[PDB]
């Protein structure tokens, strides 16, 4: 069977699930962008640009 | 959709379990001192 | 004092190493396996496994 | 403090005696070729 | 966007056995990686040219953050492309614009080529263009190159 | 009548005891050397753990300025340590029963002396134990020599150096940061980097890691296909099998083409002997270096060795490293010195 | 001047990269 | 009381070691 | 074909293999090594560090080096035809062009050697693990000799190719970065010491579990598909001694590949960190505690003091271009000393 | 001692998230193993 | 396999799998562009590094 | 390549050896 | 004779090294 | 105030620490005012400049140097036998511009004060109550970005080697034959 590292190889010969997995990664990255922006906005102080 | 043929089982022997536990806990020791600062 | 003490520590040290070496080889040669393990008489194979 | 010394002395003498007299009990015969 | 990509990911996981991924002659999973590269390169280059010609120049976009030599009067401003050698000055905003434009255009051209001409057999064999992991290797290379660059700048 | 007296002594009680002690059927082997090792290492370990967690500060330099080394006194894993015994004690034996109270004992650094002595004993016994099990199993007996190198290092920094310097307070602290401190001060007062034996040690460990990675990569490269794709190739080997699991000829050939043909080993026995020998010799030499520098035969001194025609000093890198050494020297133990020369 | 030095660097490099190249070709036939 | 965390991690490591020794899956000869 | 003939000639079985990779490797390797000898024998560092640096001046093997360029040169590539030396070889050596020469040619040399490992591996038909393992050392060279100075002010603070010079780089990184306190470096130390440990213990174990395949006491001569040593006996021995032993030869050899290589990579992460002065220098908790409480002392704070000493004194001599002037009254030091 | 509070979280989360991971894999691994050893 | 409208529309874009050009095909041209690219990267590197002075590489 | 390599290393080695000896006799 | 060549060469090498060691005590780098 | 703020070492990205978490305001605090430019002078009227701390140094000896780079003042470690202390040399500090504009200080205590502070570049006001600042310098987003991406680049160099290897050696990545 697959050792834990090599787990992700199950997508190598499966174009559809490769695309799916990439979609998941992309969703996570964009989601991180939005969340991070919200946190920064929640903690940011705009009262003195100098 | 149909049954996927690319599915494969995953293995993890007890030696790898113990090596993993050891790795995680030891890393924790080290960096713990640096995280608390 | 430095020359004498350091030199004789060096000597005493390596001489101890030699002691370990030759004592070990003396035991192994006396018992009869200083040249390797007998392929037809490997002790471990005649032992019950640890667990 | 003296009783502690007595204790530790007892332990040391014990294990040392076991070591010495133990290694005197024909140790070279303790090999797989015997 | 994250949510939509999430749902789409679920769908593509469920319906994996699309006919688009099969090879007509063998019924085996196959991706024509060279032509795919052609398409993706056309997309990327077109988007590059667009970003350089409209977003940065201000022709149809906000522009780029520009400030004085001592960072006191910074604001978003339209940036005219610098086509001369001064465009290769890392501190000249114009460069940015021109770069993308120029690069974009060249990319598009390359795209056309990669869309029409099949790979040399010897290069196809050497770079193992039937295996997707070679695309992974090359992409990783490009990516750490770019990473070193942005770290430097 | 030859060498070994092959004879027994008829199911006696003491003979039964000797049999159980020397039994090869025990999960962990407990030879006579183990009769010494187990109690020593246990005492050492208990005192070490308890002290590392809850021991009060210790007046290491005897100048009534206690240093905190335990976790419950404001330390973390990196800075925590078992502080070496007081310089007021020097090389005097300081067991618990020689102190008026446990509190005094803790104040003067008794734990350090206890732990160090017990540890050295138990580790020597560990070496002897390696020999012993080798003998009981009909093996060749030179693993304990290999292990004699690290034992020598430990003995160097925990016993010999305190002997040469006249105080256990100069022994290496049982802790990370304390170890770094030991190293820096040592560099300041012996210039160990410029000592050829330390260079030999660096050759031993760098070379050791090199040959480890090299041997590993070579054998891993020439593994024989016994496994399926994406499966762990380790499954392609079974414990106890007689067939070799890799192509030795292919490895030797690769190595031969990498450098040149006669640079490669053909005899695996020779190769593994070399693998054992290089780092062990390196470490041997470094251990000797630490002890002989423990008697102040320091590293090579090239301070102001280059002069110009007029007679002015032209500095080299040795002079710069001497500047750093000076920094450490003038800065270490700021309140310990009353006189211009540091002779202890 | 630096640009001229760059071009000249390309020149010397081209010479001493043609040297090994042609060397290999002559021993090739 | 980071000391609690340090003690926890150390105890964790030592436990892992203990089980690695006395609760290993036995090696079996071919 | 032309290219095919080139390939045939380059891949011929000679006493010293060449190959395409050889085209890159041999020139750069040769020039780097040669530049080191040339510099350590003839060239000085008087106009860059104010130091004698060659055998010609009176240096021995330990104190001789090819030192880093002058700080004023910045991160200049320092080409011989560059706007700094302007073709003049003498001024080029006086500036420190030999350092950049050695560094760049050494870098491309390393690339060429790794490519050599890959090429020979592919030609013979082996797995390319030697090259990977070698990615290790490369990471060390790139991070320490290139990335670290590129992050700093100039090539001046990069290691100088020499024994005592390297020693200087060491004590410098200790005094200024507290490099020993950095966890990544600690992992590196773990990797190296662990590597040496594995080398020694594997060598000794195999040598002392050997099968008697001869009559001579010289067991070397008695050496096939049969294992020359008893894996089972070894396993038994280390299981009863240490509590745990190897059972799989493949896993063993991979492991003693993995440990040191990983060490090197980690320490490299650390060094990049130091390139940006992003140090693991202090524990703020203990600094605050010590600031408020003059009776609180750990080995950490002691080492902090040590660092301060190092920095002052050497600061004046190690950075001559800075014109640092520290009156003897401002130099930190303890009583008497 | 004034320490960084987040550390707590970091450590624990760090430590516990792979630990669980490992355990999950291990046990299912063994389950499958057993099955295969049984039907042989 | 499942046939879809989008899949049918995109089908010809993934049908030339394995199709190659005989011999070296366009390799020399590619090599030319690669050499030019190396020249470019080296040029901008030297400009940034101030080894090639033309245009001051300061904050403008 | 044998000649080129062997001489490539050996020729400068001898050159340098001579040089360094000569240095052994350079007085202040 | 190969062994005579190796011996002579070795003596030569050791002689040059000895000259270097002597050079550490004389001329430049001798602290004199 | 902005320009004067740029000339402050607390905004130097090469003065931080790997495990000093948070924004820069967690270190020195939130910048309240520019105090103005401190000018130092001795009793002869020489304009003294405090030797600025280089990025390499976590700490730096306080040395006041004249226009010719000659030591005129400092703050002595060892007090006895010192000959450059501000109590002995007699130095004054006068602020120009900023909040402390046209204020002069002649007392040794205040001059020494503003001297330490001066080795850090221009001097500013700081709010260290809002974020409970710990009084140690932290890096900028520039520093963190550079760190993260440099190291990620290195690691990806490995990744490239590994996957390239698996690609070119696909046929033998499960072992070799005879
Ligand atoms: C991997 C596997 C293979 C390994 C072997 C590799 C073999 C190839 C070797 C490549 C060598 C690259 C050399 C890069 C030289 C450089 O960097 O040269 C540096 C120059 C900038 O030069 C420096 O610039 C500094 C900033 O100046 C600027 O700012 C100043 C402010 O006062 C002034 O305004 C000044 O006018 C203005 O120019 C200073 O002036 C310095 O004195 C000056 O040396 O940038 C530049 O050339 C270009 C910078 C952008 C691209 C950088 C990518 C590579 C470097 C990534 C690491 C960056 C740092 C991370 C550290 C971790
Ligand atoms: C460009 C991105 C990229 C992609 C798509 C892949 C893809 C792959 N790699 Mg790979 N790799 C990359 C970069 C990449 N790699 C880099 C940069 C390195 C150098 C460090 C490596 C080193 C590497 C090795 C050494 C191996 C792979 C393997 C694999 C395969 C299985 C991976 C798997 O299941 O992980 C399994 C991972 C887990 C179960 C969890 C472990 C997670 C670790 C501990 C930390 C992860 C970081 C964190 C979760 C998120 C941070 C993301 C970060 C990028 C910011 C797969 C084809 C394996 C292979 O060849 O299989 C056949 C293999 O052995 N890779
Ligand atoms: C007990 C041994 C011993 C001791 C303590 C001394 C001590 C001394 N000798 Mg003396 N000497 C000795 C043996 C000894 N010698 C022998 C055997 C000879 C015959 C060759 C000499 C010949 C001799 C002469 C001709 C002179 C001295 C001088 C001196 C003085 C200065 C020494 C000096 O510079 O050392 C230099 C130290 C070294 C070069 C270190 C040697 C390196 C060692 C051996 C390690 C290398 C071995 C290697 C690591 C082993 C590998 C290990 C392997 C097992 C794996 C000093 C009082 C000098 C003096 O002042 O006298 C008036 C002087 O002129 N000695
Ligand atoms: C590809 C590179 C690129 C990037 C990174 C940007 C980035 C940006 N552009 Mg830009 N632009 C580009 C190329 C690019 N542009 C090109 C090529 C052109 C050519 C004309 C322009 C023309 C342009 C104009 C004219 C303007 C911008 C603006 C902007 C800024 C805000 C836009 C934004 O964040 O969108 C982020 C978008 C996404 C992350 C996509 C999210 C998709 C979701 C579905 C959106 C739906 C939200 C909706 C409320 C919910 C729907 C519910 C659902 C069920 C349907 C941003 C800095 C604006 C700006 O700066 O204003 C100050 C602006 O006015 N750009
Ligand atoms: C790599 C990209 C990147 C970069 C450059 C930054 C940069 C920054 N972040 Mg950010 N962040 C990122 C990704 C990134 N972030 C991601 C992916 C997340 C989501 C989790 C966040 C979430 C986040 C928050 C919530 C906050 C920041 C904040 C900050 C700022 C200060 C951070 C600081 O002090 O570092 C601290 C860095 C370290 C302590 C380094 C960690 C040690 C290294 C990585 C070694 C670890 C290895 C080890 C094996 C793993 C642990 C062992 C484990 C087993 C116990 C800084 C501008 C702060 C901010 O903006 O202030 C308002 C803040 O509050 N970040
Ligand atoms: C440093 C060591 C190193 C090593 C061992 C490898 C190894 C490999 N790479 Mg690779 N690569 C590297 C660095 C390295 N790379 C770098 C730094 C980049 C740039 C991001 C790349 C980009 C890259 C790509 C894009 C591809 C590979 C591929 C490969 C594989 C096939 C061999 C190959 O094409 O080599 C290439 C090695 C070289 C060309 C050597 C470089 C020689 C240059 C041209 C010298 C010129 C310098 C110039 C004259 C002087 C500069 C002056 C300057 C200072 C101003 C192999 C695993 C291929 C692969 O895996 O496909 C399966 C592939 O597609 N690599
Ligand atoms: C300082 C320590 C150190 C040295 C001296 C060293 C030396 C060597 N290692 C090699 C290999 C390896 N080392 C490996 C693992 C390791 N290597 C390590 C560290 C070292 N490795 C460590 C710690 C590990 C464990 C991870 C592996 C897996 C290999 C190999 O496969 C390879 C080998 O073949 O071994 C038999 C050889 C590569 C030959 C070559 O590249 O020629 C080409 C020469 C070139 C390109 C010139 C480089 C010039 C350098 C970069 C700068 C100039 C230096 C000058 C001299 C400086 C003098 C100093 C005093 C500063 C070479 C003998
Ligand atoms: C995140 C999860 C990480 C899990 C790690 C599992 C680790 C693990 O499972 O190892 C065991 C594993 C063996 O794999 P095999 O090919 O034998 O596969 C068998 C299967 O059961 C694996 O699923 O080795 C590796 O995965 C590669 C790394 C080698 C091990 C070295 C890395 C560990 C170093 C530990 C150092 C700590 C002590 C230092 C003291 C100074
Ligand atoms: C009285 C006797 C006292 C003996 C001393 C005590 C020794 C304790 C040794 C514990 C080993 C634990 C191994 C776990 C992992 C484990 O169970 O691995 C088991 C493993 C067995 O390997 P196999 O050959 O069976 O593996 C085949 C496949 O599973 C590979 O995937 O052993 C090794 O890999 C050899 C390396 C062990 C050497 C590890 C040294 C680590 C030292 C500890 C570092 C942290 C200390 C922190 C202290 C705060
Ligand atoms: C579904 C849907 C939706 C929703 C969406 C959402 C809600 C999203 C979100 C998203 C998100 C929200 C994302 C996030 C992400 C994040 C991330 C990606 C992060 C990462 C990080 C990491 C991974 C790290 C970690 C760590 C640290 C640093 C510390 C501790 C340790 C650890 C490792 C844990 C809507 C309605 C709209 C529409 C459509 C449908
Ligand atoms: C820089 C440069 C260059 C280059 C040059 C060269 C390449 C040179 C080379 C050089 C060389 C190539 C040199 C060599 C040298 C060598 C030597 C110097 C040696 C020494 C030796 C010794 C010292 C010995 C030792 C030993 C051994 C081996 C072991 C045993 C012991 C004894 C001690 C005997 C050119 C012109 C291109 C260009 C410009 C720049
Ligand atoms: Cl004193
Ligand atoms: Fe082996």
């Amino acid at each position: 069977a697959l050792p834990w590292y090599r787990v992700h190889t199950v997508v190598l010969n499966d174009p559809g699930r490769l695309i799916s997995v990439h979609l998941m990664h992309t969703a996570l990255v964009s989601g991180w962008a939005g969340s991070m922006a919200l946190y920064e906005l929640a903690v940011f102080d705009p009262s003195d640009p100098v | 959709s149909g049954i996927n043929p690319n599915k494969q089982p995953v293995e993890l022997n007890r030696t790898s379990l113990f090596w993993g536990l050891l790795l995680i806990f030891v890393l924790a020791v080290l960096f713990s001192s640096y995280f608390f600062n | 004092r430095s020359w004498l003490t350091t030199s004789h520590f060096f000597l005493g040290f390596f001489i101890f190493i030699g002691h370990l070496w030759h004592a070990g080889r003396a035991r192994a040669a006396a018992a009869g396996f200083e040249k390797g393990i007998n392929r037809e008489n490997e002790p471990v194979l005649s032992m019950r496994p640890l667990d | 403090m003296f009783t502690l010394k007595i204790f530790v002395y007892s332990c040391v003498a014990f294990f040392c005696s076991l070591f010495i007299f133990g290694f005197l009990s024909n140790d070279p015969s303790r090999n797989p070729n015997r | 966007l994250s949510g939509l990509l999430f749902l789409a990911s679920i769908w593509h996981w469920v319906y994996w056995d699309l006919d688009l991924f099969r090879d007509p002659r063998t019924l085996e999973p196959a991706l024509d990686l060279p032509k795919v590269f052609g398409i993706h390169l056309v997309l990327s280059s077109l988007l590059c040219f667009g970003f350089g010609a409209f977003h940065v120049t201000g022709l149809f976009g906000p522009g780029i953050w520009i400030s004085d030599a001592y960072g006191l009067t910074g604001r978003i401003q339209s940036v005219a492309p610098a086509w001369g050698p001064e465009g290769f000055n890392p501190f000249n905003p114009g460069g940015i614009a021109s770069h993308h434009i120029a690069a974009g255009t060249v990319g598009i051209l390359a795209g056309v080529f990669h869309l029409n001409v099949r790979p040399p057999q010897r290069l196809y064999r050497a770079l193992r263009m039937g295996n997707i992991e070679t695309v992974l290797s090359s992409s990783i290379a490009a990516v750490f190159f770019a990473s070193f660059v942005v770290s430097g700048t | 009548m030859t060498v070994t007296l092959e004879r027994r002594e008829s199911t006696s009680l003491w003979e039964r005891f000797c049999s159980w002690i020397t039994s090869t059927e025990n999960r962990l082997y407990i030879g006579w050397f183990g009769v010494l090792m187990i109690p020593c290492l246990l005492t050492a370990t208990t005192v070490f753990i308890i002290a590392f967690i809850a021991a009060p500060p210790v007046d290491i330099d005897g100048i009534r300025e206690p240093v905190s080394g335990s976790l419950l006194y404001g330390n973390n894993i990196i800075t925590g340590a078992v502080v070496p015994t007081s310089n007021a004690i020097g090389l005097h034996l300081y067991p618990i029963w020689e102190a008026a109270s446990l509190d005094e004992w803790l104040y003067n650094g008794g734990p350090y002396q206890l732990v160090v002595l017990h540890f050295l004993l138990g580790v020597a016994a560990y070496m002897g134990r390696e020999w012993e099990l080798s003998y009981r199993l009909g093996m060749r007996p030179w693993i304990c020599v290999a292990f004699s190198a690290p034992v020598a290092a430990a003995t160097a920094v925990f016993l010999i150096y305190p002997i040469g310097q006249g105080s256990f307070s100069d022994g290496m602290p049982l802790g990370i940061s304390g170890t770094f401190n030991f190293m820096l001060v040592f560099q300041a007062e012996h210039n160990i980097l410029m000592h050829p034996f330390h260079m030999a040690g660096v050759a031993g460990v760098f070379g050791g890691a090199l040959f480890s990675a090299m041997h590993g990569s070579l054998v891993t490269s020439s593994l024989i296909r016994e496994t399926t794709e994406n499966e762990s190739p380790n499954y392609g080997y079974k414990l106890g099998q007689e067939e070799e699991t890799y192509n030795i000829v292919a490895a030797h050939g690769y190595f031969g083409r990498l450098i040149f043909q006669y640079a490669s080993f053909n005899n695996s026995r020779a190769l593994h002997f070399f693998l054992g020998l290089w780092p062990v010799v390196g470490i041997w030499l470094t251990s000797i270096g630490i002890s002989t520098m423990a008697f102040n035969l320091n590293g090579l001194n090239f301070n102001q060795s280059i002069v110009d025609s007029q007679g002015r000093v032209i500095n080299t890198w040795a002079d710069i490293i001497n500047r750093a050494n000076l920094g450490i020297e003038v800065m270490h133990e700021r309140n310990a010195h009353n006189f211009p020369l540091d002779l202890a | 001047p630096s640009l001229a030095a760059f071009f000249w660097s390309l020149i010397w490099a081209a010479v001493l990269v043609i040297l090994p190249i042609t060397g290999a070709i002559i021993w090739v036939s | 009381m980071e000391a609690l965390v340090y003690v926890f991690l150390l105890i964790g490591t030592l436990v892992v070691i203990f089980f690695a020794i006395f609760f290993r899956d036995p090696p079996r000869i071919a | 074909g032309w290219f095919d003939l080139l390939d045939d000639w380059l891949k011929r079985d000679r006493f010293v293999f060449i190959g395409w990779s050889g085209i890159l490797l041999f020139p750069c390797a040769y020039l780097a090594l040669g530049a080191w000898f040339t510099g350590t024998t003839f060239v000085s560092s008087w106009y860059t560090h104010g130091l004698a640096s060659s055998y010609l001046e009176g240096c021995n093997f330990l104190t001789a080096a090819v030192s880093s360029p002058a700080n004023s040169m910045g991160h200049s590539l320092l080409f011989l035809w560059g706007p700094e030396a302007q073709g003049d070889f003498t001024r080029w050596c006086q500036i420190g062009g030999l350092w950049t020469f050695t560094a760049l040619h050494g870098s491309f040399g390393l690339i060429g050697f790794c490519l050599r490992q890959f090429e020979i591996a592919r030609l013979v038909g082996l797995r390319p693990y030697n090259a990977i393992a070698f990615s290790g050392p490369i990471a060390v060279f790139v991070s320490v000799f290139l990335l670290y100075p590129l992050g700093q002010a100039s090539w001046f603070f990069a290691p100088s190719f020499g024994v005592a010079a390297i020693f200087r780089f060491l004590l410098f990184l200790q005094g200024f970065h507290n490099w020993t306190l950095n966890p990544f470096h600690m992992m590196g130390v773990a990797g190296i010491l662990g590597g040496a440990l594995l080398c020694a213990i594997h060598g000794a174990t195999v040598e002392n579990t050997l099968f008697e395949d001869g009559e001579a006491s010289d067991t070397f001569r008695a050496f096939q598909s049969e294992e020359t040593y008893s894996m089972v006996t070894a396993n038994r021995f280390w299981s009863q001694i240490f509590g745990v032993a190897f059972a799989n030869k493949r896993w063993l050899h991979f492991f003693l590949l993995f440990v040191p290589v990983t060490g090197l990579w980690v320490s490299s992460i650390g060094i990049v960190g130091l390139a940006l002065n992003l140090r693991a220098y202090d524990f703020v908790s203990q600094e605050i505690r010590a600031a408020e409480d003059p009776e609180f002392e750990t080995f950490y704070t002691k080492n902090i003091l040590l660092n301060e000493g190092i920095r002052a004194w050497m600061a004046a001599q190690d950075q001559p271009h800075e014109n640092f002037v520290f009156p003897e009254e401002v130099l930190p030091r303890g009583n008497a000393l | 001692m004034v320490v960084q509070e987040g550390g707590y979280l970091a450590v624990l989360l760090g430590v516990l998230f792979p630990v669980a991971f490992l355990i999950i894999l291990y046990i299912q691994s063994e389950a499958r193993n057993a099955g295969m050893r049984e039907a042989a | 396999a499942l046939k879809t409208r989008l899949g049918e529309l995109l089908r010809p874009l993934n049908s030339q799998y394995g199709k190659v050009a005989p011999g070296w095909g366009t390799t020399p041209i590619m090599g030319i562009f690669m050499a030019l690219f190396l020249l470019f990267l080296i040029i901008i590197l030297q400009i940034y590094n101030s080894s090639l002075i033309l245009l001051d590489i300061s904050w403008t | 390549f044998r000649w080129l390599a062997i001489h490539g290393l050996a020729i400068p080695t001898v050159f340098f050896f001579g040089a360094i000896t000569a240095m052994q006799f350079i007085q202040r | 004779p190969l062994w005579l060549v190796v011996t002579f060469g070795g003596i030569v090498v050791l002689t040059v090294l000895g000259i270097f060691i002597y050079g550490s005590y004389s001329g430049l780098g001798s602290s004199l | 105030d902005k320009l004067a703020f740029y000339d402050y070492i607390g905004n130097n990205p090469a003065k931080g620490g790997l495990f000093r978490a948070g924004p820069m305001n967690k270190g020195d605090g939130i910048a309240e005012a520019w105090l103005g430019h401190p000018v130092f002078q001795d009793k002869e009227g020489h304009e003294l400049i405090v030797r600025r701390m280089p990025a390499f140094f976590e700490n730096f000896p306080i040395i006041l140097v004249d226009k010719d780079g000659i030591i005129r003042a400092d703050i002595p470690f060892r007090r006895a036998e010192s000959k450059y202390s501000i109590e002995q040399v007699g130095v004054t500090c006068s602020f120009y511009g900023g909040k402390l504009n046209n204020q002069s200080f002649k007392d040794a205590s205040t001059v020494k004060k503003y001297a330490r502070k001066a080795q850090f570049g221009e001097v500013f006001e700081f709010d260290r109550t809002i974020l409970d600042s710990d009084g140690v310098f932290r890096s900028s987003p520039r520093g963190w970005f550079t760190f993260g991406h440099a190291n990620f680049a290195l690691l990806f160099f490995f990744g490239h080697l590994w996957h390239g290897s698996r690609t070119l050696f696909r046929d033998v990545f499960a072992g070799i034959g005879a």
